[PDB]
DNA sequence: CTCATAAATTGCAAAATG
RNA sequence: CUAAGAGUAC
DNA sequence: CATTTTGCAATTAGTACTCTTAGCTATGAG
């Protein structure tokens, strides 16, 4: 994770994607002053393992696209370091049932 | 009689596959080439052969069968013709798309500008959906203006790899009306990109290139976006004075003949260009007359021509005016009036409307006698029958059939008869903003000219009686009847999913009356008690012991009203400041179906959550709740009739 | 969090005039609007752009343009939507149509 | 030649036909329609194997119809002619244009152009036959013929045969 | 674009 | 796929393009793949006889050429009803051109041709045509060219001709 | 079809007949009764095909099965006999 | 009387699919049109009394099907084909859900 | 616009809420799988009241005197006191109730106790009381073990999802957790024995009725919840410092970058 | 003398510079 | 018959 | 390396009723 003060030069963004499996993630200090995940609006996000994703798609008979989508630019997706194809489990305090579990696939 | 039997297998459409007509497909499917712009021959009594109304595309007269399929106008789908255009023209709907495609492929060698050697092409081609692929490819290759006969190597930017590029420079392409003009960089060279050269360059696009652009090998290739053989819809599409499409096709044929003669006889290039532009304009206005910038193709009467796009789009187009919503038979509409003596799920149907709207009932050993009697009665008295459909498909109308004598009905036939009592009929008040505004009622035939519905059931419909009109739809099969009665029945709709509370209640006079009836001061003598008890249809037949026995037997209003409330209902609401004793008689306590205390008013019998309606329907069922509606309205309306309630100017005076 | 805010906005709209709508209706609305990862508006530029079938996309707005784009892209419409089966005049796979009714010969014989 | 293949047929049953003998009705109605029939896709169809328990499946009520649409799957024995296949047969008729040979359920017409120059028609004989220098082809005569051309029709499959090749003729 | 959906441009 | 129109090579036994649905492997009604077996004339006759006697027994509970023809005619008339003209012609064609009598000989033939490890169409044609020599078999069935050795084919047709009876 | 058909031993749907299932069962059965289908229940004088279907369903004498389609295309076969009509 | 869009929507919310189909097909316009399985277009010449179905171009006479669609739908498809769009109608699934 | 947007949403047979494409909108309808028409407003007693009041209402101790029980409440009122097994059962039951109290206080920041839930327990309790003629003076026939095991078994019997794997079981527990919290709030041993004074047959009948009503309130697969929601939102719109009503509904559905009155809330 | 033709949303590719 | 227009009902 | 700027049309509650008018005008030529 690279943390910058103000911005990154455009000539530096192009070389940010290095040789795999090394991944570089850029975050702004101003955007990291407040942790978004502690907001009451923000529910609990838990990254799923590959085995868990396979079990999810098996049990719910889903395809990759039939899951709810989460952009690979969402502040929470950047926060937890999601890569495309990884499914997050969302625990939400519902008002009709106490707990509701959703699943969002990164796109 | 409908349509006669066909031996072709019957299936339901599972997948609708779109695409573009290939010109050879248009030539193959066409049954008659159209060559002359006239519609009728010189005799004016037959359809001209070779004209726009060739009988091979479908007969225009009932007395004549279609020349191709040897079937009448009732059966013939209408078969397409084809006009072989003298020169290719743009499709008006695809011009922009065409532009984009010709902005992505080299205009000389006919190959895509940036193959996978370019950095972003791997990401662009990795996209799955065709539309996003094309969007990325266009937005990346639109700024590239060279075919790049030699490109830097993917391994390293030192050596040069030569691909199948001709090395020319692609132009900047703009649209000037119905044509595309290209400006090549000056070594600018501005020239109109003729449809012939664009069609040529599209026919040179490799399969991989255009399937990466989002096109398909089989269904829609890019070169099919340029028209060379225009399909001619049959006269069924443009019935006849002639239709607007007929005149537009006549104009197209006239322009095509003009250009063809100028080509064959030889002519200056300017006249050829003018004829080509006129042909393009006529084709575009035939397919779209609302082109921005260009003037509308006006009709012979001075009005804009109705193009096909105009026929499709809009509220009155095909989709929204004839497919999403369409005019239907077996429906009535008239003024609505209230009737406190009707059940909640009942609707009053005028005798005339019942005599008009009909239901087909299949002849069964169980209903042979009654349908036979209805047939004997005929269609001019109610109840009766209007038609008999035999197993052979022949229809017997009860009018003019009495001469042939009585009809011996056979099992399996249909008797199409007047809608009678207890027929599930969909009842609707428009705009019909929710599902409760369209509910299944039971027919009660009445001897007057208005629809009659319970006062409560007006609340879901948002219906008054100051001139409102309502619609009545009759199912024409046992399946639709059954699911209408078992899913759309009014009692099943009492509790709305809209707010998990009842949508109907006691309203208007009854509500006022019930408040006046359940006051502590309200005491009822023996005779009025007997009448009110009898007015409850499901009264158990035992007179409750009066609230006061000596010196005069007086029943309170709460005691009599508790007869309407079904046995076994417990309700306990505490209003503002009420105690277990009620100094203000507010609140509500009902124990085992007897109103222990509380004035019965809007909060109790109205459409409120936790009220009497909700409790009754959740405990005993929707049918018992409808029965409760009827009983409460009956008893309260009788009491208010014999008590009276008015209002005047003095009521507004302090 | 955007979906939660959208539900709160819709609920405040519903409750401004004192009316009450069940939670699950507004929850379905906000979940449909945010099932694509972003706030999909209820507009011709919003839900109508999703690749959900040309015949039902055109039934709302921009009919002829949708038909042209489907023809150009050779779209395959699977006729799963309500509007597709409404247009083609066939029982939509909804409500009573969300299943198939078939016949058991063995049970019919076992009855008698 | 003779093969056995999987076939599927869609049968529609009226509401009045649903009784304890529905399976018997479906089994009988599969017969009389495909037994000994002919189609262009699979040639002739002679009989159905394993009649003890044929796969009938469940059926499906057509909405607003009530008639059930069964998709009955079965094993059918077929005789599909193929191009360039040698097969024995029996001559049943002769004419100027050629002669007909009985192969299974079908008749193959060998034209007069497809016999050696020595063989010639002879109508003087009763019945008329084909006489050559070394052999004669008459009625009810065994003959081996190679099919070299087939036209695919549904109600009646047609094949074109010949005996011009070596070791083709009367056995 | 257009208008609607000037140009581009102008 | 759903390719509109269809371009296909002409059916040719020598080229072994029996058809797109006449390939070696076919998915059965159980969902698995089985080889496309081809029944020779004697084997097909025996299969038809077994099916017809099974049908006759089910309905009941619910050799020389002349006597065999009489028996098959009686059984066919007893088992099925009408539209059997094609079935009768095929049955008499099979009985007349019957290369084998009973189950043991046809089983021996089919297991020998399986041990040859050859195509089912080709082995069925070999069991159907009463060939004598090796080059004769090669010229009768072009598909056998450059597939099997001369001596092995000659000897196996020798045993096949030996197994011919009546 | 074999891959699609979920075996009876592991059907994961509700054993209770839904309102839509009951509505369609009643509609189909009433239609068949109207078209002279055999009746498996004794009649106490009823003549309406709909109430005939209701009486048939009351004692589970309807010879039909629901084929409930999962969103993936897989289906479960629930015989009307083993479905419990609670509503 | 008009069975408008939102009336259809109310019948959808009620879940009565067969009643909606009856409203939009039997009560208004039910049209039997023929197509071929090769090309899903309605370019099938039908001779019902002579029992001959033939789609010219595809060179087929046994790969035909009949479908029941509203005449408005047939007219829409005809105007689409007249406008160089092929709404091919296929009676089997070429893809999984 | 709302109807067209939501026209293809449907509850499928696996209880998920999917559109025409098969995309999952909700993994269970309404996040609890309940039909909207079968929902009534009820009070959650665990969340309300004070810690001392909650203890007095629910805390049961067989070893002390501050939170003991009257022996006349039940048949074995003088035998249970001093026991260890039933004290363990009450200890875990009260710990579960404390957990429910904390959970519900977490779910609702404002502590609102009246919320819409499928099955109305109060009406069933009153029906049993009026059917079995509870006299409120006779010692109860029930035993504590019966009450605890019956409540636990009833919670196990409320099935929304019938699947047979860990994901489906977790989803089922998540779907029924709030209704189970309500059920424990109402059918507590203290409340059953003292406030309501259920008998043995009456308790069994209450359990059976709760199970039946909950299984009856589950949403029906094939339900067109999309059009239902669209109409249920649009119908109140017709009856209609910060913009509200129809203009605000338009501002929300048409997700507009610029809106008339953008206001921000800071705590 | 009669037939034939003259509010509010969206949706950007240029063109210029220093 | 079609199209356009005007007025009107809820 | 950093901005920057610009020009506008299509689509937008349901049904339902009644009545009124008009359908290329004028000129050439066989
Ligand atoms: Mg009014
Ligand atoms: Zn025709
Ligand atoms: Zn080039
Ligand atoms: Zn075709």
């Amino acid at each position: 994770i690279f943390v910058y003060q103000n911005n990154i030069t455009p000539s530096a963004m192009k070389l940010v994607p290095s040789i795999p499996p090394a991944t570089i993630e850029t975050f702004n200090e101003a955007a990291l002053v407040v942790n978004i995940t502690h907001h009451e609006l923000v529910p609990k996000h838990i990254r799923l393992s590959s085995d868990e994703k396979r079990e999810l798609l098996k049990r719910y008979r889903l395809k990759e696209s039939q899951l709810p989508r989460i952009q690979r630019a969402d502040p929470v997706a950047l926060y937890l370091g999601l890569k495309r194809g990884e499914v997050v489990k969302i625990i939400r305090k519902s008002e009709t049932s106490g707990r509701y579990a959703s699943y969002r696939i990164c796109m | 009689v409908g349509q006669q039997y066909s031996s072709a297998p019957l299936r339901t459409v599972k997948e609708v596959q779109f695409g573009l007509f290939s010109p050879e497909e248009v030539r193959a499917i066409s049954v008659a080439k159209i060559r002359f712009p006239e519609t009728m021959d010189e005799t004016q009594t037959r359809a001209k052969i070779g004209g726009l109304n060739d009988p091979r595309l479908g007969s225009i007269d009932r007395n004549l069968k279609c020349q191709t399929c040897q079937e009448g106008m009732n059966e013939c789908p209408g078969h397409f013709g084809h006009i072989d255009l003298a020169k290719p023209v743009f499709h008006v709907g695809f011009i922009a798309k065409i532009k984009k495609v010709c902005e992505c492929v080299c205009m000389h060698c006919g190959k895509l500008l940036l193959d996978e050697h370019n950095e972003l092409m791997r990401q662009a081609l990795a996209i799955k959906d065709s539309k996003k692929r094309f969007a990325a490819i266009w937005t990346l290759c639109k700024t590239k203006m060279v075919c790049e006969t030699d490109v830097p190597s993917e391994d390293d930017p030192t050596q040069l790899v030569s691909r199948g590029g001709c090395g020319n420079t692609q132009p900047t392409i703009r649209k000037d009306g119905l044509k595309l003009v290209g400006s090549w960089k000056k070594d600018p060279e501005l020239r109109v990109l003729s449809t012939e050269e664009i069609l040529n360059i599209f026919k040179h696009i490799s399969v991989k290139d255009f399937t990466s652009l989002g096109f398909n090998e089989v269904f829609s290739r890019p070169e099919w976006m340029i028209l060379t053989c225009l399909p001619v819809p049959p006269p069924p599409v443009r019935p006849s004075g002639e239709d607007d499409l007929t005149f537009k096709l006549a104009d197209i044929l006239k322009a095509n003949i003009s250009l063809e003669t100028l080509e064959h006889n030889g002519a200056p290039h300017h006249a050829i260009e003018e004829a080509e532009s006129l042909l393009q304009f006529h084709v575009a206005t035939y397919m779209d007359n609302d082109i921005a910038g260009q003037p509308q193709a006006l009709q012979k009467s001075g009005r804009p021509v109705k193009s096909i796009r105009a026929r499709l789009k809009g509220k009155e187009g095909r989709i929204r005016g004839n497919l999403m919503g369409k005019r239907v038979d077996f429906s009535a509409r008239t003024v609505i009036s209230g009737d406190p003596n009707l059940e909640l799920d009942q609707v009053g149907v005028p005798k005339s409307i019942a005599k008009t709207l009909t239901y087909p009932e299949v002849v069964t050993p169980y209903n042979i006698d009654r349908l036979t009697q209805l047939v004997r009665n005929g269609p001019n008295e109610h109840p009766g029958a209007k038609y008999v459909i035999r197993d052979s498909g022949d229809r017997i109308d009860l009018r003019y059939s009495k001469r042939a004598g009585d009809i011996q009905l056979q099992y399996g036939w249909k008797v199409e008869r007047h809608i009678m009592d207890n027929d599930p009929v969909l009842f609707n008040r428009q705009p019909s903003l929710h599902k409760m505004s369209m509910m299944a009622h039971r027919v009660k035939v009445i001897p007057y000219s208005t629809f009659r519905l319970n006062l409560s059931v007006t609340s879901p419909y948002n219906a008054d009686f100051d001139g409102d009109e309502m619609n009545l739809h009759v199912p024409q099969s046992e399946e639709t009847r059954a699911e209408l009665s078992q899913l759309c029945a009014v009692p099943l709709q009492i509790v709305s999913p809209q707010s998990n509370k009842p949508c109907m209640g006691i309203v208007q006079d009854t509500l006022c009356g019930i408040r006046k009836l359940t006051l502590r001061d309200t005491f009822i003598e023996l005779d009025q008690v007997l009448n009110m008890l009898y007015w409850v249809p499901d009264w158990d037949g035992v007179i409750p012991t009066p609230a006061i026995i000596k010196p005069k037997p007086l029943w309170s209003g709460k005691q009599i009203l508790s007869v309407a409330i079904p046995n076994g209902i417990h309700l306990q609401r505490f209003d503002e400041g009420t105690t277990l004793l009620s100094p203000k008689d507010n609140g509500m306590l009902i124990i085992d179906g007897q109103i222990i205390f509380g004035v019965v008013e809007k909060k109790t019998v109205g459409s409120s959550n936790g009220g009497l309606i909700h409790v009754v329907t959740r405990e005993k069922g929707p049918q018992v709740c409808a029965k409760l509606f009827g009983n409460i309205q009956k008893v309260v309306n009788f009491w208010l009739l014999h008590n009276g309630f008015s209002t005047g100017i003095g009521d507004t005076i302090a | 969090a955007g979906r939660a805010a959208l539900y709160k906005e819709v609920y405040n709209v519903i409750a401004s005039d004192g009316s009450y709508v069940n939670y699950r209706h507004m929850a379905l609305l906000v979940d449909v609007m945010t099932t694509q990862g972003g706030l999909t508006s209820v507009t011709r530029h919003g839900f109508n752009r999703s690749n959900t079938g040309a015949l039902m996309r055109c039934s709302f707005e921009e009919t002829v343009e949708i038909l042209f784009e489907a023809g150009a892209s050779a779209e395959l419409d699977d006729c799963r939507g309500v509007s597709e089966n409404v247009i083609l005049g066939q029982m939509a796979p909804i409500g009573t149509g969300a299943f198939d009714v078939m016949i058991d010969e063995e049970s019919l014989v076992k009855y008698m | 030649m003779f093969f056995i293949k999987d076939l599927s047929l869609n049968i529609t049953l009226h509401p009045s036909f649903f009784g304890p003998r529905m399976k018997q009705y479906l089994k009988t109605k599969l017969l009389e329609e495909v037994e000994g029939s002919c189609t262009g896709k699979f040639g002739y169809i002679l009989c159905v194997l394993d009649y003890d328990n044929i796969d009938i499946q469940r059926g499906r009520i057509l909405p607003t119809d009530g008639s059930a649409e069964f998709n009955v799957k079965y094993r059918a024995v077929v005789f599909k002619p193929f191009k360039g296949e040698v097969v024995d047969g029996t001559v049943v008729s002769c004419s100027q244009h050629g002669f007909e040979v009985q192969v299974g359920p079908m008749k193959v017409f060998v034209t007069k152009h497809l016999m050696p120059q020595d063989l010639t028609f002879n109508a003087g004989s009763n019945p008329p036959s084909y006489q050559s220098s070394e052999d004669v082809i008459t009625i009810k005569s065994r003959i081996r013929v190679k099919i070299e051309g087939c036209i695919s029709q549904v109600s009646s499959i047609h094949a074109i045969g010949s005996i011009k090749e070596d070791y083709l003729g009367a056995i | 674009t257009x208008p609607g959906v000037t140009x581009p441009g102008v | 796929r759903r390719r509109l129109k269809k371009v296909e090579e002409e059916e040719n036994a020598a080229t072994l393009q029996l058809g797109q649905e006449f390939q070696l492997k076919q998915i059965n009604h159980q969902g698995e793949e089985e080889e496309l077996i081809a029944l020779n004339l004697s084997e097909a006759r025996l299969v038809i006889k077994e099916a017809l006697v099974e049908r006759r027994r089910a309905f009941k509970r619910s050799e020389t050429r002349e006597k065999e023809l009489e028996s098959i005619d009686v059984l066919l008339e007893q088992t099925t009803g009408g539209n059997n003209k094609d079935l009768k012609n095929t049955m008499q064609y099979l009985t007349n051109f019957s290369r084998f009598r009973d189950q043991e000989t046809v089983g021996a033939v089919i297991q020998l041709l399986k041990s040859t490890g050859l195509h089912p169409f080709e082995v069925a044609q070999l069991g159907s045509l009463a060939c004598d020599t090796a080059d004769e078999a090669k010229t009768l069935i072009p598909s056998l060219n450059n597939k099997i050795s001369d001596d092995e084919l000659e000897r196996i047709l020798k045993e096949l001709s030996n197994l011919e009876t009546l | 079809l074999k891959e699609k058909a979920i075996p009876k031993d592991q059907r994961a749907t509700t054993p209770y007949m839904t309102k839509y299932e009951r509505a369609r069962i009643l509609g189909t059965r009433a239609l068949q009764i109207s078209m002279n289908a055999p009746v498996f229940v004794d009649l106490e004088g009823e003549t309406d095909p709909l109430r005939i279907a209701m009486k048939e369903l009351a004692e589970k004498k309807i010879p039909l099965v629901i084929r409930r389609y999962l969103p993936d295309g897989s289906f479960e076969d629930w015989s009307v006999e083993e479905l419990i009509v609670d509503l | 009387l008009r069975f408008g869009e939102m009336e259809r929507d109310c019948m959808i919310a009620h879940g009565a699919a067969s009643f909606l189909k009856e409203r939009l097909m039997e009560a208004s316009d039910a049209f039997r049109v023929h197509i071929c399985g090769i090309c899903g277009l309605m370019t099938v010449i039908a001779k019902l009394n002579h029992n001959q179905f033939e789609c010219k171009g595809c060179d087929n006479k046994i790969d035909i099907y009949q479908i029941h669609i509203p005449y408005a739908a047939k007219l829409l498809f005809q105007e689409l084909m007249a406008m160089n769009i092929t709404p091919r109608l296929y009676t089997d699934r070429s893809r999984d859900f | 616009r709302l109807v067209k947007a939501l026209e293809d949403i449907m509850v499928h047979y696996d209880n998920t809420t999917r559109n025409s494409l098969g995309n999952v909108i909700q993994f269970i309808y309404g996040e609890d799988g309940m039909d909207a028409a079968h929902i009534e407003k009820q009070s959650l007693d665990t969340i309300g009241g004070s810690d001392a009041a909650f203890e007095k209402r629910y805390r049961v101790d067989l070893l002390n005197t501050d939170h003991t029980l009257d022996p006349s409440l039940l048949e074995s009122g003088s035998e249970i006191l001093g026991d260890l097994k039933l004290q363990v059962l009450l200890d875990e039951e009260y710990k579960q109730l404390v957990k429910d109290r904390k959970f519900l206080r977490e779910v609702f920041v404002d502590g609102e106790a009246n919320w819409p839930l499928p099955v109305n327990i109060r009406r069933i309790i009153q029906n049993a009381q009026q059917t079995f003629h509870i006299d409120h003076t006779k010692p109860s026939d029930l035993t504590i073990k019966d009450i605890v095991l019956g409540v636990k078994d009833l919670q196990e019997n409320l099935l929304v999802l019938r699947g047979k794997n860990e994901i489906i079981q977790n989803a089922q527990r998540d779907a029924v957790t709030l209704f189970c919290c309500l059920l424990r709030s109402r059918l507590a041993t203290r409340r059953v024995l003292q406030e309501y004074r259920l008998t043995k047959q009456a308790f069994d009948w209450v359990l059976s009725n709760i199970e039946a009503q909950f299984l009856r309130s589950v949403v029906h697969p094939g339900e067109m919840v999309g059009v239902l929601a669209a109409q249920s939102i649009g119908e109140p719109a017709t009856q209609m410092k910060v913009t509200s009503g129809v203009p605000r509904l338009k501002e929300i559905l048409n997700v507009a970058k610029n809106m008339k009155t953008p206001s921000l809330t800071v705590y």
